[PDB]
């Protein structure tokens, strides 16, 4: 039941922004090199770890890397303020 | 002597200053005069004697001031004044209203003093430490003192009759240093509000033609607005929420219209509030306002309930640039996608042209309100370089180096759609707190790390001259990407602790502490930034949106003192209570409840 | 308010009795006079009495604390800091500093004769940190 | 609290000194004359200032001052 109120909370709109930020670098790496769908898929699993020009490829990564920990940090305290915010009794 | 004079004084003998009369008809000199005033601070004699009263009074000042009458002394000695910069225009009679004896204010305007003799030292200044400010005047000293009966006796002297029109070097009155002085504290409050209405009652009675909330100081701010700017905010409340059952009732804002069981309709006054007045309260709460109270004070009821409608009738107009820009995004991304480009390219051009432009009027119509509002501007700041990011790709593609540019605007512009987050509620508390956290602790948390990494780059550097290679190594190895040699493992190793069982851990921490610090008080700044949105759509894109409707219905609220009708602009607001029939009727003025 | 009270009452008979001899300066076989003592054990409430001491007696010259002037709510306090200042050998703010165990020394850290007085000197010595 | 008892420590080391000493150090503070004591001659002492802002002070009347006027 916590596990649905949180995703009822919290999925849809981190699942906007990751999807606006995908899209975002996505379209950004088929203008760096295969188009935005194609750049979507690589990317996509690039970040997953399936799989001048080393520094681009670098900031992009430092910017990622650390955008991404912005975006979790945001969703970790979100949670804990929504957590501490929420009523704990009436789960009963 | 002068000494002599000054233990006289302190004394209080009278005989004991009996002859220096004539001492002063043989030395044919002043009392004004140097030799018998202190050098630094140049105070008098007269003063010595009001610091020093016996139990209440002093006997040698009526017999002091005939001693001065007689000397033929051109300036007398009541009205001089001080003259240190510490200190300047300090008179006696600032004393005798701080030392609370009302004899000796009568028996100085008995005198001949001044009242309109004001103090403008560095001690009467509110900027300073350890120091006094009170507005400059007598009057204003008698009212912030709370001394009711020196007041009635100021206005009502026949002599030299105070002006409550009067106000000081920076144009404050009697209300302004009220309003200056007031704090949160319970006592404060409720002697400031007293001392206020009947301020405005003894002014309705004197000055019934004046409207003195109308006067502005130099900053051009009303007692209202400077009321909201300082975070002032009981009186504030008190301001607006006030009735008065007084045969003056026409001073009051609020009103009832019809009253029927337990819902009755109440009107409130708005001439300040509406956003259509240049210096609306609303923007003095918006951009001037350095208050952190600022979001407490838009909880009262006037003010929530036009915003509320307000931002209803808002929301298309939201969903509409919410739409504009996604598809701008979505344009950009297909152009970025096939870099059929070049007319796509062009209107990107185009569009970051417009972003500029907007950006560029809006920064570029207020400075000063800039520097006000960079505690709270991050939204525009981000817009304005997302602007001049694709302005820089976008001429530099007309002409090797632009898809770095091209590459950030695009991720900038895809994340500048957050602003738009903030039309539903938790979306926008979610997006709020993510701002303000950002703007608070994530600045110091960047700072530590790259140190680490200047150091642990240029470590491989010479270990193994670029120093952007040797970053790469370096966040490759922390990232995890790709790569005595025991000794730098292990250095590597406790260098890769450090980067991410510290820093992050301890800011973490940080800001959940900081959470809580925050916390309880969302709702109240997610309010607060719709109100930003309406007023900025109120101010429209570089194709204006001018000819904004008013915010109430015009309706003649009894009569004036004058006998012309008061037509004012109302805002009405519903409410049901069920204590009512404890309480009597309230006094009506519609009668039919119809519309 | 035992202590506060014994203390004051015996401040009072001393002066009474022996008039000459100021009781407070007397250090121990370690060299520590009562007001250092009680720093450095990080006792709270009889140092907080014992740095604000009035007395409306005659003998007001046992007290610490005075009012220079009053205008409105604005006073100004003067205080001694006859034990207190870091110019002399082995001061309070040394003890506090340095000399003790005590958790607590933080807490002892803002009252007002020592808060006024750090602030000062904090202010008057930022150009050579900035060196 | 533990801010300030940095910048204790921080200000007792640096009026210590470099390597070279920072000697001739300045007393704080000003010498006045409070009173006289029991015995005849008089008190005299080194003193230091300090602001306060109180507003139940009509609730509780001022007490003595020794210095009649605001004085620097
Ligand atoms: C300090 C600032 C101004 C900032 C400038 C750039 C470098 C930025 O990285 C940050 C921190 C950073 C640095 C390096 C890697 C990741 C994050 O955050 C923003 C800045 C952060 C992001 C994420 O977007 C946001 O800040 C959320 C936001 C959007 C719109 C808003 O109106 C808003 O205000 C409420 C907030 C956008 C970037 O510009 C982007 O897409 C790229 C190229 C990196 C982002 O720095």
């Amino acid at each position: 039941v916590m596990i649905e109120k949180v995703i009822l909370r919290d999925l849809l709109r981190f699942l906007l922004v990751y999807l606006v930020f995908l899209f975002g670098f996505a379209v950004a790496l088929v203008s760096l090199s295969r188009s935005i769908l194609d750049a979507s898929l690589e990317l996509f699993k690039f970040t997953i770890g399936m799989g001048r020009f080393r520094g681009v490829v670098l900031l992009l990564l430092l910017a990622y890397v650390l955008l991404t920990y912005v975006l979790l940090l945001n969703m970790l305290i979100a949670l804990m303020s929504e957590t501490v915010n929420s009523v704990a009794t009436d789960s009963w | 002597d002068r000494d002599r004079l000054f233990n006289v004084v302190a004394r209080g003998n009278p005989e004991d200053l009996a002859g220096l009369l004539e001492y002063l008809r043989r030395t044919s000199k002043y009392l004004t005069d140097s030799e018998y005033t202190e050098g630094s601070t140049g105070k008098t004699c007269l003063m010595k004697a009001v610091l020093n009263l016996q139990d209440g009074v002093n006997a040698c000042i009526q017999p002091l001031l005939e001693i001065d009458r007689d000397s033929g002394n051109p300036q007398p000695l009541v009205n001089a004044q001080c003259t240190d910069e510490y200190y300047r225009g300090h008179s006696a009679l600032h004393i005798a209203i701080e030392k609370r004896s009302l004899q000796c204010v009568k028996l100085l305007v008995e005198n001949g003093a001044n009242v309109h003799a004001k103090a403008c030292g560095h001690f009467f200044q509110k900027n300073q430490d350890t120091c006094f400010y009170f507005g400059e005047l007598p009057l204003s000293l008698a009212a912030c003192t709370k001394q009711w009966d020196v007041v009635n006796y100021l206005l009502e002297n026949p002599h030299q009759p105070a002006s409550l029109q009067a106000q000081d070097s920076l144009g404050n009155t009697v209300l302004h240093a009220l309003v200056m002085i007031a704090d949160d504290s319970a006592e404060n409050s409720a002697l400031v509000v007293r001392m206020y209405d009947g301020l405005l009652q003894a002014g309705a009675r004197l000055c019934p033609n004046v409207q003195l909330e109308g006067i502005p100081n130099l900053e051009g701010l009303t007692p209202l607005k400077l009321a909201a700017k300082e975070g002032k905010i009981e009186i504030f409340k008190h301001i607006l929420q006030r009735e008065f059952s007084a045969p003056c009732q026409s001073l009051s804002r609020k009103f009832t219209e019809w009253c029927y069981g337990p819902v009755r309709v109440s009107l409130y006054d708005l001439a300040s509030v509406d956003s259509w007045e240049e210096n609306s309260v609303l923007e003095i709460i918006a951009f001037h306002s350095r208050s952190p109270h600022r979001h407490r004070m838009v909880v009262l009821e006037p003010l929530n309930k036009l915003l509320q409608a307000k931002w209803d009738r808002l929301i298309p107009r939201f969903c509409f640039n919410f739409l504009c820009y996604l598809v701008y995004m979505l344009i950009f991304t297909a152009v970025a996608y096939h870099q059929m480009l070049l007319l796509g390219h062009i209107l990107i051009l185009l569009g970051g042209v417009y972003l500029l432009l907007g950006q560029l009027w809006y920064f570029w119509r207020r400075r000063l309100f800039i520097w006000i509002s960079f505690m709270d501007s991050y939204s525009e700041i981000l817009f304005l370089l997302q602007a001049l990011l694709t302005v820089l790709s976008q001429v530099l593609c007309f002409l090797e180096w632009y898809l770095p540019l091209l590459v950030s605007s695009l991720a900038m512009g895809w994340t500048n759609l957050l602003y738009y987050t903030r039309g539903f509620q938790h979306t926008g508390i979610y997006s709020v707190m993510i701002e303000k956290v950002i703007l608070r602790d994530l600045l110091r948390f960047l700072l530590v790390y790259l140190v680490f990494l200047f150091g642990f780059a240029v470590a491989l550097v010479s270990l193994s001259r670029s120093i952007l290679d040797a970053s790469l190594e370096l966040f490759k190895f922390t990232i995890g990407m790709g790569e005595f040699r025991g000794v730098v493992l292990l250095l590597l190793l406790a260098y890769v602790l450090l980067t991410y069982v510290l820093l992050l851990n301890m800011l973490i921490a940080l800001m959940s502490e900081t959470v809580n610090s925050v916390a309880t008080d969302s709702w109240s700044i997610w309010k607060l930034q719709k109100a930003i949105s309406v007023l900025e759509m109120e101010n429209g894109y570089w194709w204006c949106r001018r000819k904004k409707q008013r915010a109430g219905v015009m309706l003649t609220v009894g009569t004036r003192p004058d006998g012309s009708p008061d037509e004012r602009w109302c805002f009405r607001v519903g409410e049901m209570n069920w204590a009512t029939w404890e309480q009597t009727l309230p006094r009506t003025l519609c009668e039919e409840p119809s519309g």
